[PDB]
């Protein structure tokens, strides 16, 4: 023996190498359009089989991402928008081969990530069809690893929400909350995807999003901001990344609230007691650091996410009423407050945030 | 790239030609024609290049086909369905690329019907073509071929629709269809009257779509419903359209006549969809009124309206073709009387200056696929018709009716046909042959009843015609080709004479020669080789033969000719036809005879060469090398049947010279030796003293000194040819030396005995009418002594030739044998007795009528012979074979003849099965008697009583041969010999108690001489190899190469066992032969390995060849005997040299360059390792041989002590040193672990 | 179950799109010697007499891809060699398996399109393989490709020193009497094996050809007087390339006194019927009308045909 199948794994690179010089060819991509029409001559063959096989390129290798590559070939240049078409048949035919792949005995999870990078990639109706598609085929009865790939089936749809309208959003607002209540749940990265179903909750707006967060889920976001920190752990820089996502996530009802406050908010000031105090958690433990230079930017991450706070203090006190709590949240807020007036004296920043927290924790 | 208006299409053509030279470059060209492609497809200008770029659009529509990259060809069919989808330019495009996008288009559908699977894509598409195709159906400007191909793809959608299983709802273009069902009422009916005329004549032709794809699909029950719906709402939109005809004869009179046929096309389209069942004539007989209303012009003139509609819709030749039509769609509608008074309102017309010819052909139709008249007389009112035609100078206009016709008869027997080719072949030699070239194809196809019994007029015109075919001589290939077909149609006799008219014409062909007819007539003997299964056509491919000997002759384009004439007579080969060669030989010997006559020139020198240069090309035309002796023999019997004037006979003085060392005088030897110097003489009066004078120029005749055992072989070859044409002869026969008429009989015997050498003629070959003279020979043996004592060897020899072929005369001949059976043992019936088996054994292989009435002639001899003791009574175990016909009441008298003339009689009745048993005089015999002996076990609940205490003898006889007899099998009698043993007990072994190795034993003493019984070893091997029957020659002239082998007297007549054998070694006791030659070749070490390397059949024996090569310096008494062997055991079976093998070893082995006994020794190990079927046969060959050599020494070194010329015997004991020697080279592991390996084990 | 063939062309479709992109083609040994490893060092290992990639499945016809991979992009000597040491070791041995017929085409292919490509000498020591592994009795696409395989190693056979003619006298138009060759397309492999014969010049064409095998060519020329029909759109072009065998035997017979035809009259019969055919070769119609290229078949490969009748009649005269 030469070499074991670490040498195919060292070809299969060498067939993205090859896709690669392939994604080296040039600039806008009818030809590797029509690669992913010679891909959807394979992906149409798939299911073809309907019996013991699998999407062959998904059941080629797991690193090798030509189905990600080709489509970063793909991503080439804007000619026109049936290359983010013409794969849509290459999308659904295997997703529906992955669904004919369900309950995902041994090889049925990489699919959606591909699936993912096919809806990352382009897609002009060819995620739209597929949503399209997936409205007729879906199953969401997940588990660990599950939970990523179904945020990554929500990572598509803020993603499909770009074009001039969103031009499906009113039709992801169909596809709501109603599978989402699986939070209090899987570990940090799925917390994290979870911060990516809270940035799809940062997303699926006010066609939406005065129906389905209506308070409840923030406050059961309250309690993941309890489970990130408690229900696992190493999530150093996931949990602040998560409440970073989450420092645009609460702040995604900024304009929402003040157009016409809608806004369904029944529990609307639970989730950001603890949270504050959560924030306290981290950044008054990094106003326990209480470094001015950033170490490299993981100090000046969480510090632009308690400028972040920083609004987020700003923002709960500008209309609710604060100081009117019961728990000892109020004796930390006043450590808050000794977060804020270090980090005021310490901000060198936006004035404007500055001073109504130098009068909303004071 | 570079790509003016002047250099891209000057481009093209390269390109083409490239195109031209092959196709699958490395892929760069479909790079570049997609982008031609998308020039084309940006070509909307370059006017002139613009169809100049279209002869590229030739060549790619030549160059659509299924051999091109899967990618490179559907990329650019997408990409062509993005041409397609924004077709304006192409559907504004000038007139040759519009016309070639229909063809691309097609040339897109034809080739998406091949396999690339990118399959729903396609079917995108297609909706994509289909929905571009509508807006083409929209964009309605000129042509019908875009329809067309677009109806080729609605025709794949009808492909598409009708695939699997689906009816014909949801289709899209059926739903493009719907959508133009509506279209065309809105093109029809409301707000329009501007521009929809070119639409409606594509409305036309999209209701011609769905009927023609309606008339295409092969079709079922109520899922052929809704393509049925392709028609069935739209034959109300019809009656709307035809209602619209009415609006549409709402016209302007200003050149709508083209709409109008585009309407007459309209109306032919649900004509055509009623010209298919089904649906409502009914219906259609109204519009076959408004197909009336077209015309309607000559009777009636019926309005001014109804007069000016018509004048221009008259234009030009199609209106008669649109009369074709209401001839069609009156052909369609059933109403008869409107049909043929419409057709008469077509024979009002009948003449249109042109047109009447086209318009003719259904009006043939008319009132023939009807048939409304009589069929006979449905000719003539077409022949009068015809008359016309042929009046019409009908240049391929009516001619092409004509050829239209000829199928179109469909009900004549014969008689038509002799009355309507008048009409046809006569106008053909005239002029317009061409049309008429198909017109004879087409009776090739029209042929299956005509020319009964007043053919002699009927193939007088064709071979006429066939003759005159050469006069355009393209037709000339044509004309009997199609007769190839259609000449099996034909006995022997009145072709014959038709032959002799071909002949005549032939010579008509040799007359009117310079080089292009005869060419022509070369083709005309290679369409009569073709010709074939027919013995005079077999004659007359013995004329061809005469042809092919004067394409001997004239050799310009005739030895051009003559090799594919030889490849005509190959291409009638579908054998080795030496069958035909026999006589028809003479026939070219007697055309050398006529070369003999054609020998007048002093040319001694050079015709002697030359007519055997002539008799060379022949020879070598009948693929042959040693023919030169063997044809030889009936060619000097053609030039004993050659009359020999002056011109033959120094001929055959120096051909036969030429031929072998057969000088005038020792010729003279070969022509007494055959006697068809007498024989084949049989034209008694004049020849005979003048080839007694040519006698006495060729041996000084002294005719009373000749072999009259010869002459009674000539006497056997007389009675061929049966009876008083040999009877007068015989007798002239018989005068020569001493002899007379119906004597000697004792002579007659051995006749008789030369009947079995006639047997032995009936061995070798077989010319089966021998045999039925052999019965008339038996007839005149009646004839001449009734000779029962002959019926000993006479039924003997009639049992050898019984299965010579099974052919059905013989069983005629075998019942006249079994009426010569009634007839030489009429008084005894004694040899009936064992005849009686015989009639067993022929009646076994019977499978006919009347040797159940030859069966019924025993049954006759059951009376007529006085049915008497065990003769009659014995033979009833095999006299049950078949019990199928009245035979079984026969064998009922049989069975009268087993029980009316007839335990311990089981023990007997067992004995009377054991040597039953034992018998196998007929395998199936045994195979009954075993059935016998099966339901005679099934007789037992006594056998388990002879089953007592041990368990009593001859049940174990009866078991001991139940075993015995089980050696290895018969096919049936394996299974048979189950029912042996397991019928009865175990017989555990309770009573199973109890010379062939002391030949065996004496078989080294035999191949120690090589000279006291390897006679008996050699010819008794041969003689089981004298069956081989015939397959090759060499394989019967082994036997005569054994007859040259033959030698050493008495004692070989002494191992006469098979004394017909012995008389047909007899029989090869003149026949010189063996001109098998051979060489060494070496290649010693490929040897070494083609021991085994060689592919293992007779490769061993082909290494024993190579060891027969190697046999050289061994002994030379009988080494050219082995040599002789090596003659036969090149063809002779396998098991031929295993009775040599051992004795060229005990050969060879005396002394041959010790180096080599190496290469000896090279055979053995080598054939045993590295192989391992014919491997293992081979090997017992090779452990054979080395046994022989011990026991060969063991004789030897009996006799080196047994002695007290001890000299050479000390020689010979070095040699029984050196042998021994060689035993050690081998010993013995090397063998035995090679047996283990074996088939196994004991050695 | 249902992938076979359709994702197995998606390799090559995935090249020769991105092959038909852009600029130069110093990518036709980039990818290719890094996706190298994926057939022909995943065969390298030759477990006796097995190679790891090539004798398991049938799936190891990435050398076709690879030979598309030599159709990719072409200039101007890149994968050959970078294949060279590659083939040294993979295709030097692991082609003389004797059968290899999967493919075995298609394994010379890759040395074909590679001999087609450029170059003068790596392949030149290969084709003495090929003169190593040889069959009579090969298939019929593997005795196709066989014609083909001398063919593209010809242009360095005749390059200037002719540096492989004389390897295979002996395996000549002796590998062309191994005859008895399928339907049209192996009788067009003679035509292609004709075509393939320009070259050569015709010192000892007696041990070589004797034009014995062109008298089996010449015994499929006597049936071509009637032996096709619109495959004589290819056939009769071969026809009328075998009139330049007759001129190529007006080049050989009628050189300096040999004539070349013992037992070949016969075979020369046909062959006058075929030079009376061979200007009319095009004499059905023969209209004034031509799209592109249709009557110069025997008016202008009969211009040095007619020559070459008469030069049918120069070592045997009409």
């Amino acid at each position: 023996m030469a070499g074991t199948s670490a040498p195919g794994s060292k070809r299969r690179s060498e067939p993205p190498a090859p896709r690669p010089g392939p994604p080296p060819g040039t600039g806008h991509p009818p030809s590797k359009r029509a690669r992913g029409f010679s891909a959807a001559a394979a992906p149409d063959p798939d299911d073809p089989f309907g019996a013991h096989g699998d999407f062959t390129a998904d059941d080629l290798e797991e690193l090798d991402t030509l189905a990600s590559q080709a489509l970063s070939q793909c991503p080439a240049a804007a000619r026109d928008v049936s290359s983010d078409h013409k794969v849509h048949r290459l999308l659904d035919g295997m997703s529906k081969n992955p669904s004919g792949k369900n309950r995902e005995t041994v090889p049925i999870k990489d699919n959606f990530e591909l699936e993912v990078l096919q809806a990352q990639y382009k897609e002009l109706k060819e995620k739209m069809k597929v949503m399209e598609e997936e409205v007729l085929i879906k199953n969401g009865e997940i588990k660990i690893l599950r939970d990523s790939l179904h945020q990554t089936e929500s990572v598509l749809e803020e993603q499909r929400r770009s074009h001039f309208l969103l031009e499906q959003e009113k039709t992801q607002a169909l596809s709501d909350k109603e599978k989402e209540f699986s939070k209090k749940l899987q570990s940090l990265q799925s917390e994290l995807q979870f911060k990516d179903a809270e940035m799809n909750e940062l997303r699926t707006k006010l066609q939406t999003s005065e129906r389905a967060n209506k308070l409840a889920a923030p406050s059961v976001s309250h309690v993941s901001p309890r489970k990130n920190p408690s229900v696992v752990i190493k999530p150093e820089a996931c949990s602040p990344q998560f409440g970073k996502t989450s420092f645009p996530t609460k702040e995604s009802f900024s304009a929402n609230m003040s157009l016409p406050h809608p806004c369904q908010t029944e529990s609307g000031y639970k989730p950001l007691v603890g949270r504050e105090d959560s924030k306290p958690h981290s950044l008054r433990g990094d106003s326990i650091k209480q470094e001015e230079a950033q170490k490299s930017f993981v100090d000046s991450w969480r510090q632009r996410s308690n400028t972040q706070g920083s609004i987020l203090i700003n923002l709960l006190l500008k209309q609710p009423l604060i100081p009117g709590s019961s728990l000892s949240l109020c004796h930390l807020l006043s450590s808050s407050s000794e977060s804020p007036a270090g980090t005021p004296l310490q901000p060198p920043g936006f004035g404007s945030t500055l001073a109504g927290m130098s009068g909303l924790r004071t | 790239h570079a790509v003016e208006w002047p250099v891209v299409m000057s481009r093209f053509l390269s390109q083409l030609d490239e195109h031209m030279g092959y196709l699958q470059s490395a892929p760069l060209q479909l790079m570049s024609m997609q982008n031609l492609e998308f020039i084309e497809v940006t070509l909307l200008m370059v006017l002139t290049r613009i169809i100049a770029i279209v002869f590229f659009r030739r060549q790619e529509l030549l160059l659509w086909q299924i051999g091109c990259v899967l990618l490179e060809y559907g990329s650019p069919k997408i990409k062509s369905l993005a041409i397609s989808f924004l077709t304006e330019l192409f559907q504004l495009g000038g007139l040759p690329a519009q016309p070639a996008s229909t063809f691309f288009s097609s040339f897109l559908e034809l080739l998406k019907h091949l396999v690339e699977m990118d399959t729903d894509q396609l079917k995108l598409y297609e909706e994509p073509l289909s929905k571009l195709i509508k807006t083409l159906f929209p964009f309605e400007a000129e042509a019908y071929r875009n329809i067309e191909p677009v109806y080729l793809n609605m025709l794949l959608e009808k492909l598409c629709v009708m695939f699997e299983d689906g009816v014909l709802m949801r289709l899209k273009s059926d739903l493009l269809k719907a959508a133009l069902c509506h279209l065309l009422q809105y093109f029809l009916k409301f707000v329009p009257a501007g521009y929809e005329s070119a639409l409606q004549v594509r409305k036309v032709y999209v209701r011609n779509i769905c009927k023609a794809l309606l008339d295409v699909l092969g079709i079922e029950v109520d899922a052929e419903y809704l393509l049925g719906p392709l028609y069935a709402a739209l034959k109300m939109e019809s009656m709307e359209i035809i209602e619209e005809i009415q609006c549409q004869t709402q016209q302007e009179n200003l050149s709508s006549n083209s709409d109008g046929i585009s309407p007459k096309r309209r109306r032919l389209s649900s004509s055509l969809n009623p010209s298919k069942r089904a649906p409502k004539q009914t219906e259609e007989i109204k519009h076959v009124d408004m197909n009336q209303k077209s015309i309607l012009w000559s009777a009636l003139k019926q309005k001014a309206e109804s007069l000016q509609i018509s004048l221009e819709y008259s234009g030009l030749k199609n209106p008669v073709i649109e009369m074709l039509e209401g001839i069609a769609v009156v052909l369609q509608l059933t109403a008869l009387c409107t049909v043929h008074c419409s057709h008469q309102n077509m024979n009002c017309r009948t003449f249109k200056d042109c047109q009447h010819k086209s318009k003719k052909k259904p009006s043939v139709v008319i009132t023939w696929m009807s048939l409304d008249f009589y069929t006979k007389v449905l000719k003539s009112c077409r022949s009068l018709l015809e008359s016309v035609q042929k009046l019409d100078l009908e240049a391929t206009i009516d001619k092409v009716v004509k050829i239209y016709d000829a199928l179109i008869y469909m009900q004549v027997n014969s008689s038509f046909e002799d009355h309507i080719l008048e009409d046809l072949c006569g106008m053909l030699s005239l002029p317009w042959i061409y049309s008429h070239s198909d017109d004879g194809c087409l009776k090739l196809t029209t042929f299956a009843a005509n020319l009964l019994t007043l053919s002699c007029r009927i193939s007088d015109s064709y071979s006429p015609q066939a003759q005159s075919r050469c006069v355009f001589l393209l037709t000339l290939f044509p004309r009997r080709i199609f007769l190839e077909w259609r000449t099996a149609v034909y006995n022997w006799a009145l072709q014959s004479s038709h032959e002799v008219i071909r002949a005549s014409c032939v010579s008509g062909f040799f007359i009117l020669l310079q080089q292009q007819n005869s060419c022509n007539r070369v083709p005309k003997i290679l369409i009569d080789k073709v010709k074939d299964d027919s013995d005079i056509v077999k004659k007359e491919f013995a004329s061809i033969l005469g042809q092919l000997v004067c394409t001997l002759h004239g050799m310009f384009y005739l030895t051009s000719s003559l090799t594919e004439p030889f490849s005509e007579h190959g291409h009638v080969d579908l054998f080795c036809r030496n069958l035909k060669a026999t006589s028809q030989h003479e026939c070219s010997s007697s055309q050398l005879k006529a070369s003999v006559c054609k020998p007048f020139l002093f040319l001694l020198k050079k015709k002697i060469p030359s007519p055997v240069k002539l008799a060379f090309i022949d020879n070598l035309h009948h693929l042959c090398k040693h023919l030169d002796f063997r044809e030889d023999e009936t060619d000097v019997k053609a030039v004993l049947g050659t009359l020999l004037n002056l011109m033959e006979d120094p001929d055959k003085d120096v051909r036969v010279a030429f031929s072998g060392n057969i000088k005038h005088i020792l010729e003279s030897l070969d022509s007494e030796d055959g006697f068809i110097k007498e024989l084949f003489v049989l034209r008694m009066k004049e020849a005979y003293t003048h080839a007694q004078i040519s006698r006495n120029n060729e041996l000084k005749d002294t005719l009373i000194l000749t072999t009259g055992d010869i002459g009674r072989a000539a006497k056997g070859d007389l009675v061929p040819f049966a009876l008083l044409h040999l009877l007068h002869c015989l007798l002239s026969k018989s005068a020569s030396v001493s002899g007379a008429a119906y004597t000697e009989i004792r002579a007659l015997v051995a006749a008789k005995s030369v009947k079995l050498q006639s047997f032995f003629s009936q061995y070798k070959k077989p010319i089966c009418q021998f045999l039925v003279e052999s019965l008339h020979s038996s007839q005149m043996t009646a004839l001449p002594n009734t000779p029962c004592q002959n019926a000993d060897v006479r039924k003997q020899d009639v049992a050898h030739q019984r299965e010579m072929a099974l052919n059905t005369l013989s069983e005629i001949a075998n019942v006249f044998d079994f009426p010569d059976l009634n007839r030489f043992l009429t008084r005894t019936l004694q040899v009936l007795l064992p005849d009686l088996a015989a009639k067993a054994s022929p009646a076994a292989s019977a499978l006919i009528r009347t040797l159940g009435k030859q069966l019924n002639v025993n049954r006759r001899e059951i009376l007529i012979n006085n049915f008497k003791y065990i003769f009659s009574h014995l033979v009833c175990s095999c006299s049950k074979d078949e019990l199928e016909r009245a035979l079984h009441y026969l064998k009922n008298e049989t069975e009268i003849e087993l029980g009316s003339l007839l335990a311990s009689s089981d023990d007997p009745y067992q004995g009377p099965r054991d040597i039953i048993s034992p018998e196998l005089m007929a395998d199936y015999l045994q195979p009954k008697l075993l059935g016998i002996l099966a339901f005679f076990n099934m007789q037992l609940l006594s056998s388990s009583v002879g089953i007592e205490d041990k368990k009593m003898a001859l049940n174990s006889l009866m078991s001991l041969m139940k075993l015995m007899g089980p050696k290895h099998v018969s096919s049936v009698r394996v299974k048979m010999m189950t029912t042996l043993r397991t019928g009865l007990r175990f017989k555990d072994d309770f009573p199973e108690l109890c010379f062939v190795t002391g030949v065996e034993d004496s078989s080294f003493a035999y191949g120690l001489l090589m000279e006291l019984t390897r006679a008996y070893l050699a010819y008794a091997d041969n003689s089981r190899a004298q069956d081989s029957a015939a397959y090759a020659i060499q394989e019967l002239l082994s036997i005569y190469d054994c007859r040259e082998m033959e030698t050493n007297g008495p004692g070989h007549q002494l191992w006469r066992r098979f004394p017909e054998h012995v008389r047909e070694i007899l029989e090869p006791h003149l026949n010189t032969r063996y001109k098998s030659s051979q060489k060494s070749t070496d290649w010693s070490g490929v040897k070494k390995p083609i021991y085994l390397s060689k592919l293992g059949s007779n490769f061993a024996e082909w290494s024993a060849s190579w060891a027969g090569y190697l046999i050289t310096k061994v002994r030379h008494d009988l080494a050219s005997k082995i040599f002789t062997c090596c003659s036969i055991m090149m063809k002779h079976d396998f098991k031929v040299t295993i009775y040599l093998l051992p004795h060229i070893l005990v050969y060879v082995l005396l002394g041959c360059n010790q180096e080599d006994q190496q290469e000896v020794y090279a055979e053995i190990m080598a054939v045993l390792k590295h192989d391992d079927d014919l491997c293992q046969l081979s090997t017992q060959t090779v452990f054979s041989m080395l046994d022989h050599l011990t026991q060969w020494a063991r004789h030897k070194f009996q006799a080196l002590k047994a002695e007290k010329d001890s000299m050479v015997s000390t020689v010979d004991y070095e040699d029984y040193q050196s042998v021994t020697r060689f035993l050690d080279l081998i010993p013995q592991d090397t063998l035995a672990v090679a047996s283990f390996r074996s088939k196994a084990y004991t050695r």
